[PDB]
């Protein structure tokens, strides 16, 4: 908010505060801009000018990302999370440096080890090499260094690593994200044949990926967030099933729910995993996830310490699935008695054509 | 409306009492119409926020005085009236109407002078 | 083509450079040699052909593209003069600043010009000197 | 950027900047955006101040001498040289060198010259 | 309230971050003037924004005067917007949108009563003009009975 | 290739040479004087006929311009469209020209064509931002889009008009661009928003401001006062000496 | 919709024929109805083209025909010294009709009057000559090179490192150019 | 006392509708009950647009249909407004010459064929008569470039493609022309001013006659499949049918003037260049149809190669540009060693040239009808406005009074044989 801002290091920044032309004099590095939440942050600070660095692996998926600044603005890398060159040079400009990497899953290439773990230690360790002045790591809701899930675990063992070696890390422990292009609202949208072992009781409070990447922004704006934990959630406490009424009291769709129990569910789960090449959404570890209900960390801040409020997801599914939403003039209601009178000031058929 | 759906003949008001008749006529057919407003253009707002912000723009020229400006601006109205009920402004000219859907937000002049002091000029 | 063209220039360039040609060019062509850019292509010609068509270029590389003409054939082959470079004074003027080897069009590759600001900060701001106290 | 000799020396010919409000290639190729990048592939021409100094002088019998650029039409609006001083005179347009055949004793002794006079 | 900036006026899409707040804002109600800026379609800043109207001054380079002879109308700079320096090219940019506009009027009143009827702020600045003096040419050679205190040198 | 045979080549035949080239210095105006006559008294019977709207006349070349009170749209308009002598059947051309200096900013100039008598007439009124101008798409449907035009560009209002809405201009845009008071670059710029998955609408900003080189006009005159040109027909006979 | 005076000789039409007065027999008028004969022309032109030689240029193999005085894209030159011709006098830049050109000039460290900056948005450049028309020392100029596309049009903005390095490229071709259009211009 | 007698409404405009006088009684030519007389039948609206075809390129039409045929037609333009008449007033009239070629895109040196003349008659100027030949072989050259594009793509909407093909090579041939005297193959900024940019090369005039040679034979193998075809004749025929009256009241000029009996061409009753010097014919239609328009502009491909050849035998010799540098750029020779020619050459291309003060209206017979411009000049160095008349934008405001109950298949038929271009519309 402020026209001038003096960076952990001690360089001052003198930003004129407009939009894509202006100076907002911030250079930026997102690791993992190309999912879901990175184009809310790269937006934010690029269509106010500042310099986003984006380092990406496939050339096609970078590409929506430029339109959001002015030339010279966006600057795309090639990266690889186990090639230290790449990360190297793309940090040694950067004032910030964000690190939105994750996978919910194992690949043939990466475990929840090589990804949360290797990844956050060969990243902040080119933090660390040059003196950069913060860096925020987006770790998960229900990270815990000792977990039964992977994914709390490893991701919670990397915010271990991230302060040890950059003390003044932010942590960012953000609910399952909702919105557009997301895969809570659209997995209850779009998925038909579900599968799952927990009777989708899962108890958590989604929070709007738009604030998250409204958050993200703030945290880069006060230094007073630098080196502590954020926990970033909505309003309410949901459970998936009463969340997925709501995508069907919109939509009005109809799936199937399979809900096969954990001893024959989590085995196959693996070979599933194992042999199909995209994000089945069904994995070993994933599944595991389903029996844990979130639980806020009650020495974290939250939203309100960044001056801003969540909202809900009942205030928001109309809008996010009103493009699923089959409507012809097949299923409109039967008609009533006064515009059935209606029909019968017009003739309903061309008889000269 | 002989061309268009929603075309009026450009009239020129010939005393108070007819430049008024004319203004509620307008007024009544923006509040009206504002359910029809929400559907179409999606507006993710209440019929309600649409309904007070379609009054502000009247409120604007409530101390008009002169018969000569009261017409320009009841054919910008009535103008404005047509290429929204014929699907002719986007979503994107219409929903820009509403001054919160800036990434700035209806918040953009400084509040007072500290503020705008500290950021600039805002 | 037609086939009295065709078979007419495979009795000339044979069934080997035949089969060369149809998997560049896409055409059954023979000319005379008029000389050899440095970037290594050749060029050709032959006034019997169809209008525009006289002057052609066999390239060097397999990965061929228009901006591997070096300059001076470049006005050549666009039939912009008539003496090729082989034959040109203005091609034989020393020039130590001028370019040694022919660089083509480096977009999409890791060598893209990149734009920068050639003048320095319009204005000077103080360097802070406390005075002792 | 620093390690590449080209992305260091301002041109290939000369190593420093020339005006006062040039910028040198170190600060202008310094960032973000020359990461991942080739310096050699970069655009880099002779700097001109150096080989215009590399020109011999035209010596000369006459007071006022006319230089059009030496390309007749091909050159620049036809200007006119006093070489009374006893210095080297140069074309405003191009920067080609005269002098005036009486200061050669002159110009011979001094130690060093903006011109290779010879 | 006397020259108060109204800190509450309802902006518009083209309001930004450069845009002043503005003190009076045409209510349409002001008598003898019409509100031509409230149904011009023109921002709510033209009405914070002061104009300058005077007649230019000769250039001291050159003995031409045509360009003072009509009264121009230019828009005061800002203390910020009006120019910074583009990061990649060194261009210069700029969010002022009234920077190249100017008016030009045969009479002052002609430019304050266009002023009036936008609603700009208006400061005029009232031309210098010359002291005519007869010059003569056999001054140049007045005979000193004294000390002469002068070399004229033509 | 097989030459023609009987088309030899056209630039083998050698020509003749030219030498010393003579052209005549002539003055474009002097062609208009045999006319200037006519078209004096054509726009003097113009305004005896309708001296309740012609305030005045001009020609200045092969041009005959009449200046008319904008009240009198429908009568003069009415009169050079059905007159057997004024069978001025088309509008060419509506347009206005803003000249802020003037009380009534906008000037509105009309174009009349006549086949029958392949002549030409201009119509001059005037408009402001509030005083409206009577339409003439009652006598000619081809002005209808000209004036929405003229409305669209420069806010003047037409009564009468079926269906004057903006006929150039963005759906939502504000300002009539062809006022000077209007910046060349607009107030108002376009983005896609990704965030917010359309179009939005924001404030102008220039990477490159505009730079306006008006300031480089000559310090000198550089036309003067021209030519008086009536005909002596139009001019006030000068009282003899003695 | 006729000219004042006299009508034209003859301007009115003739009275219209009847079926019946009509000069067609029934056997060519109803020949050409079943036989579709017209139809039949326009089919054989076809086959008339077909064998015809066919106008196409293998491209980029063959190229088409460019003038002296061809616009592509622009180059900064120099003399035979090696100095550049550019001066910095701005007359580019003051006629240039899209304002593609910026010019920042001061004195050079040997006292010469030469340019700091000299960039050309070649996406606001609308590719007149202008730019070259007005040159009183021909230091700009544009190349026959019509084949740049890029990648990025940050690319596009092309600084006085790159015009230079043009020139440097394009020089025997521009000096041929110049060469045979100069007495025209 | 407007405004001020406005405030109060004290004066009511007289509007036309007050001055409605009902017709003469007795020369004057030609309810609700259970019948299904009274009932109303329900319209839907359709959008047509973008066609494929360059020329047609912004148009979103908004056609109201009962059943087949078109009650009302709104066609919605704008989308290629670039606000060219503003950014004329910030630019020199050198500069802001290039603006016009980008009107109609494929008659470019007849728009600015129309800017040149409007401001040499406001400079009072007689230019030579070598470039008045140069710029009417060029308009000519232009009209033919013009209708090679406006009616092969008629036909390539009304769904013959062949006739498209052939003569864009005629269109490539007669590009080459363009691109020797300028450097340009769309956009020649050639016709300037005080005559014409630079001299046209030395074997131009030759290979122009070795092209003049063989064009007829290209206008007869195009009219080989299109004029006596019966499917091209029963698309055409009374398609798109306007009175002579109408065509004067709605503003149409050129071969929607010309093909409904109308005998009237610009240059024919206002002669401007050499069009005077030349002998040539005036199409003019009978039916006021399509087909009427499609033969009308046939014969102007073969009337513009007749008005060509005669000017390659009356090319007189001397100067291409009006012999005056305070106009016209001086040549490079004598900027570079004349004093005098650098100060114009400076003045030129800095401030411009100052045109005196007045106001004009120039009209020409461009290809796709009357191209006028409206300038007016304050007699300093850049216009102070700077009005353009389009032909299309009068034809395209006459398009739902003309395809008033026609098929949607006939108005593609309409758009074409309007020489429709929208960068010409929208200014
Ligand atoms: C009525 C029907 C024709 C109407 C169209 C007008 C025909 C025309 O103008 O012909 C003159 C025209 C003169 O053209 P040209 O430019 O003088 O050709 C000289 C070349 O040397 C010709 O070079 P070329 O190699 O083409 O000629 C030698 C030979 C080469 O071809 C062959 O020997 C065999 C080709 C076909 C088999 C392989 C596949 O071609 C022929 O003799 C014709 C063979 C193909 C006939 C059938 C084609 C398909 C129908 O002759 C032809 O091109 C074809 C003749 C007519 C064929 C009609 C069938
Ligand atoms: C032709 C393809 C040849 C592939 C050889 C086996 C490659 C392999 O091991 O891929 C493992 C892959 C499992 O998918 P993975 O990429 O590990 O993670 C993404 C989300 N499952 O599983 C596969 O894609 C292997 C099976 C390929 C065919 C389905
Ligand atoms: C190889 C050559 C054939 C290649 C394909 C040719 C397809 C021709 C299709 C033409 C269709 C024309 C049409 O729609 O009708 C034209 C017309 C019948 O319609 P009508 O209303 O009588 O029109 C009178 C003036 N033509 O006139 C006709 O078409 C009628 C002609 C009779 C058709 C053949 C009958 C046997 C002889
Ligand atoms: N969204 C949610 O519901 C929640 C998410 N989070 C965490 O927030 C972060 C961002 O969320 P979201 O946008 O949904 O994540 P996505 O899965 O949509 O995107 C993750 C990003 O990480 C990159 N990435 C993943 N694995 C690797 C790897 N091995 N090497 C390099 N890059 C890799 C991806 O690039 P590529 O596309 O090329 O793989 C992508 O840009 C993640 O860490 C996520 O786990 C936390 C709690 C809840
Ligand atoms: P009451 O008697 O207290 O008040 C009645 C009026 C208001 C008539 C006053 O008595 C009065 O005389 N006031 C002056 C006359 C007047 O109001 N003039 C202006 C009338 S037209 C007008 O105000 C138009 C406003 C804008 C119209 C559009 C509004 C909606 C646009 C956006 C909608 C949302 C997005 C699509
Ligand atoms: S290139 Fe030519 S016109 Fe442009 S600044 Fe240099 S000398 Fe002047
Ligand atoms: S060619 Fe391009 S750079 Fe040169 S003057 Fe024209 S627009 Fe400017
Ligand atoms: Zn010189």
């Amino acid at each position: 908010i402020s026209d001038i801002h003096i960076t952990r290091t001690g360089k001052p920044l003198i930003r004129i505060q407009g939009g894509r032309s202006s100076l907002g004099e911030h250079t930026a590095t997102v690791f993992g801009a190309t999912g879901q939440l990175g184009r809310y942050i790269v937006n934010r600070l690029a269509r106010q000018g500042c310099t986003v660095i984006v380092p990406y692996r496939e050339e096609m998926a970078k590409r929506h990302l430029k339109v959001s600044g002015d030339l010279g603005r966006v600057i795309f890398m090639e990266f690889d999370l186990r090639n230290t060159q790449s990360i190297e040079e793309s940090v040694r400009h950067s004032d910030v440096v964000y690190n939105l990497i994750g996978r919910d899953y194992p690949t043939k290439n990466f475990s929840l080890a090589d990804v949360h773990i290797e990844g956050t230690e060969r990243i902040v360790e080119a933090v660390a090499k040059y003196d950069v002045d913060r860096f925020i790591q987006v770790s998960t809701y229900n990270a815990n260094p000792d977990s039964t899930c992977e994914f709390f675990r490893t991701k919670g063992i990397a915010e271990k690593v991230a302060r040890h070696v950059f003390p003044e890390t932010t942590i960012v422990r953000p609910a399952p994200m909702f919105g557009f292009e997301d895969r809570l609202l659209l997995k209850l949208a779009s998925v038909t044949n579900l599968f799952t072992s927990n009777h989708m009781r899962e108890k958590f409070w989604p929070v709007h990926v738009n604030e998250v990447g409204e958050a993200l922004e703030r945290m880069l704006y006060d230094d007073s967030t630098a080196g502590q934990t954020f926990e970033l959630y909505g309003p309410r406490q949901y459970s998936m099933a009463q969340i997925a009424e709501l995508v069907d009291r919109e939509i009005y769709k109809k799936r199937r729910h399979i809900n096969l129990p954990k001893p024959i569910l989590q085995p196959l789960a693996e070979l599933i995993n194992r042999v199909l090449w995209w994000d089945t959404g069904l994995s070993r570890d994933q599944v595991e996830r389903e029996f844990h209900d979130q639980v806020i960390d009650p020495t974290a801040k939250t939203f309100k310490d960044l001056g801003m409020e969540p909202t809900d997801i009942s205030k928001w599914t109309y809008h996010y699935l009103l493009p699923y939403r089959p409507s012809t003039y097949y299923d409109l209601p039967p008609s009533t008695e006064k515009e059935m009178r209606e029909e019968r000031k017009y003739l309903h058929v061309l008889d000269d054509q | 409306v002989q061309p268009t759906k929603f075309a009026v003949t450009v009239r020129q008001s010939r005393n108070w009492a007819d430049a008024k008749q004319r203004v509620i006529a307008a007024y009544r057919a923006w509040i009206r119409a504002a359910p029809e407003i929400q559907t179409m253009y999606s507006i993710p707002f209440p019929v309600s926020h649409i309904r007070t912000r379609i009054r502000q723009e009247f409120e604007r020229h409530r101390y008009v005085n002169k018969l000569n400006v009261v017409d320009v601006l009841l054919q910008q109205s009535n103008a404005d009236f047509q290429e929204t009920m014929n699907f002719w402004r986007q979503q994107s000219h219409v929903m820009a109407f509403f001054k919160e859907e800036h990434f700035r937000g209806e918040k953009r002049l400084p509040s007072n002078f500290i503020t705008g002091f500290l950021e600039g000029r805002n | 083509s037609y086939p009295t063209r065709t078979l007419a220039n495979l009795r000339k360039i044979g069934l080997k450079e035949y089969f060369r040609q149809l998997l560049y060019i896409g055409d059954t062509k023979y000319g005379e040699l008029v000389g050899v850019d440095k970037f290594g292509n050749k060029f050709y010609e032959n006034k019997e052909e169809l209008p525009l068509r006289t002057r052609w270029v066999d390239y060097a590389k397999h990965d061929y593209d228009a901006a591997h003409i070096e300059p001076m054939w470049h006005a050549w082959i666009s039939y912009q003069v008539d003496t090729p470079p082989t034959r040109e004074p203005l091609t034989q003027i020393e020039r130590p600043w001028a370019p040694k080897e022919h660089v083509p069009n480096r977009s999409f590759t890791r060598g893209a010009y990149k734009p920068y600001n050639t003048t320095q900060p319009k204005i000077q701001s103080w360097e802070p000197k406390a005075a002792p106290r | 950027t620093g390690r590449p000799a080209s992305a260091v020396m301002q041109a290939p010919n000369r190593a420093e900047v020339w005006s006062r409000s040039q910028r040198p290639r170190s600060e202008a190729m310094a960032g973000p955006r020359f990461e991942q990048t080739d310096f050699d592939a970069q655009p880099r021409p002779w700097a001109a101040i150096e080989l215009i100094h590399k020109q011999p002088v035209r010596w000369t019998h006459d007071r006022i001498v006319a230089c059009d650029g030496g390309g007749g039409p091909h050159g620049h609006p036809k200007i006119y040289i006093n070489t009374d001083k006893p210095e080297i005179a140069t074309c405003n347009y191009c920067g080609l060198p005269f002098a005036n055949e009486h200061h050669r004793k002159y110009l011979e002794s001094l130690p060093q010259t903006s011109y290779p006079l010879n | 309230p006397r020259n108060a900036p109204d800190y509450n006026v309802p902006i518009d899409i083209a309001t930004s971050t450069f845009t002043p707040v503005p003190k009076n804002v045409q209510d349409g109600s002001e008598e003898n003037v019409v509100p031509a800026g409230l149904i011009s379609g023109a921002p709510m800043e033209l009405q914070a924004r002061t104009v300058r109207i005077y007649k230019p001054a000769k250039p001291a380079t050159q003995s031409g005067e045509k360009n003072t002879q009509l009264w121009r109308m230019d828009w005061d700079v800002l203390g910020k917007g009006h120019r910074w320096e583009n990061p990649l090219m060194g261009w210069q940019s700029s969010a002022d949108f009234m920077q190249g506009t100017h008016l030009t009027f045969k009479t002052k009143e002609d430019a304050i009563a266009f002023a009036e009827k936008q609603g700009y702020e208006y400061f005029v600045q009232e031309p210098n003009e010359r002291h005519f003096r007869p010059k003569a040419y056999a001054n140049n050679f007045l005979y000193s009975p004294g000390k002469l205190k002068h070399i004229r040198t033509k | 290739v097989a030459l023609p045979k009987d088309a030899p080549n056209p630039r083998a035949i050698p020509r003749e040479p030219v030498g010393e080239i003579k052209q005549a210095l002539v003055n474009p105006a002097d062609k208009y004087q045999s006319k200037a006559d006519n078209l004096h008294k054509y726009g003097a019977w113009l305004m005896s006929c309708l001296p309740k709207y012609i305030q005045q006349f001009s020609v200045w070349k092969d041009e005959l311009t009449i200046y008319i009170c904008p009240t009198g749209v429908i009568p003069v308009f009415s009169f050079l469209k059905y007159n057997t002598n004024a069978e001025f059947t088309q509008v060419s051309d509506i347009t206005a020209v803003d000249f802020p200096t003037r009380e009534m900013r906008f000037e509105i100039v009309y174009n009349l064509l006549s086949v029958r008598h392949n002549a030409r007439i201009r119509v001059k009124t005037y408009a402001d931002e509030v005083t409206p101008v009577p339409s003439i798409t009652s006598l000619y449907m081809g002005a209808n889009w000209y004036e929405r035009e003229v409305y669209d560009m420069f806010g003047v209002l037409f009564v009468g008009h079926p269906d004057l809405r903006r006929i150039m201009t963005d759906y939502g845009f504000e300002g009539h661009p062809l006022r000077k008071d209007f910046p060349l670059t607009g107030y108002t710029e376009i983005r896609y928003d990704e965030e917010k998955k359309r179009i939005v609408v924001e404030p102008l900003e220039l990477t490159q401001a505009f730079r306006n080189f008006e300031g480089g006009s000559s310090a000198w005159d550089q036309v003067g006062p021209g030519i008086d040109r009536t005909p002596d027909t139009f001019k006030l006979p000068t009282p003899k000496p003695e | 919709a006729t000219p004042a005076g006299p009508p034209p000789k003859n301007f009115r039409l003739p009275p219209p024929k009847n079926w019946d007065e009509e000069s067609e027999s029934t056997i060519d008028k109803v020949g050409k109805y079943f036989l579709m004969t017209e139809m039949l022309r326009g089919m054989y032109v076809l086959l008339e083209q077909f064998f015809r030689p066919p106008y196409t240029i293998y491209y980029p193999f063959e190229k088409g025909p460019i003038s002296p005085r061809f616009r592509g894209e622009h180059a900064l030159r120099r003399y035979p010294s090696g100095e550049e011709r550019c001066i910095a006098c701005k007359l580019c830049e003051a006629v240039c009709p899209a304002q593609a050109i910026t010019i920042e000039a001061e004195e050079r460290a040997d006292g010469s009057r030469r340019t700091t900056r000299y960039d050309i948005d070649m996406t606001k450049c609308i590719y007149c000559g202008f730019c070259q028309e007005s040159c009183p020392v021909d230091a700009i100029v544009e190349s026959p090179n019509a084949e740049y596309a890029t990648e990025t049009r940050e690319e596009l903005l092309y600084n006085k490192e790159k015009l230079l390095a043009n020139g440097d490229k394009w020089e025997p071709e521009l000096a041929a150019a110049i060469r045979a259009d100069a007495p025209y211009r | 006392a407007e405004p001020q007698d406005g405030f109060q409404g004290t004066r009511l405009i007289p509007t036309g509708a007050d001055f409605q006088s009902p017709p003469d009684p007795f020369i004057d030519e030609g309810v609700d009950e259970d019948s299904v007389e009274g009932r109303k039948v329900r319209h839907y609206t359709v959008n047509f647009g973008p066609q494929h075809p360059a020329a047609h390129g912004v148009l979103r039409l908004i056609l109201e249909l009962n059943g087949e045929e078109i009650v009302r037609a709104d066609p919605h333009v704008g989308l290629l407004h670039r606000g060219t008449e503003k950014l004329c007033e910030y630019k020199t009239y050198m500069q802001a010459l290039p603006y016009f070629d980008r009107l109609d895109y494929v008659s470019m040196m007849t728009n600015e064929q129309v800017f040149s003349l409007a401001v040499e008659k406001l400079l009072n100027i007689e230019i030579p008569p070598r470039a008045k030949f140069i710029r009417t072989m060029f308009g000519e050259i232009t009209r033919i470039l013009n209708h090679l594009m406006s009616v092969l793509s008629h036909a390539m909407d009304v769904g013959a493609l062949t006739p498209f093909l052939w003569g864009f090579e005629e269109r490539e041939k007669l590009m080459e022309f363009y691109e020797r005297v300028s450097g340009a193959r769309l956009h020649a900024a050639y016709v300037r001013p005080g005559g014409v940019h630079q001299d046209i090369p030395v074997g131009l005039l030759d290979d122009i006659y070795q092209w003049a040679t063989q064009f007829g034979d290209r206008i007869d193998e195009t009219e080989e499949m299109l004029t006596d075809n019966r499917i091209w004749i029963n698309r055409l025929k009374g398609v798109g049918v306007v009175s002579a009256a109408d065509a004067l009241n709605l503003s149409f000029t050129g071969v929607m003037l010309r093909g409904s009996g109308v005998p009237w061409d610009v240059r024919k009753s206002s002669p401007y260049d050499a069009y005077d010097q030349v002998e040539f014919d005036v199409p003019v239609g009978i039916n006021g149809d399509c087909y009427d328009r499609y033969l009308c502009r046939m014969e102007e491909f073969r009337q513009s190669l007749r008005i060509i050849h005669q000017c390659l035998n009356k090319m007189p010799a001397g100067p291409v540009r009006y012999e005056d540098y305070k106009i016209t750029p001086p040549p490079r020779a004598a900027m570079k060693e004349n004093m005098e020619a650098l100060i114009h050459h400076f003045l030129l291309f800095t401030k411009g040239y100052a045109v005196p003060p007045g106001d004009t209206y120039t009209a020409i017979e461009a290809p796709k009808g009357e191209m006028g411009v409206y300038v007016v000049s304050d007699g300093s160095e850049r216009p102070y406005r700077v009005h353009i008349r389009a032909p299309g934008f009068a034809h395209l405001s006459g398009f739902d009074h003309i395809t008033r109950g026609h098929l949607l298949a006939d108005a593609v038929a309409v758009i074409g044989t309007m020489d429709l271009v929208f960068g010409e519309v929208d200014r």
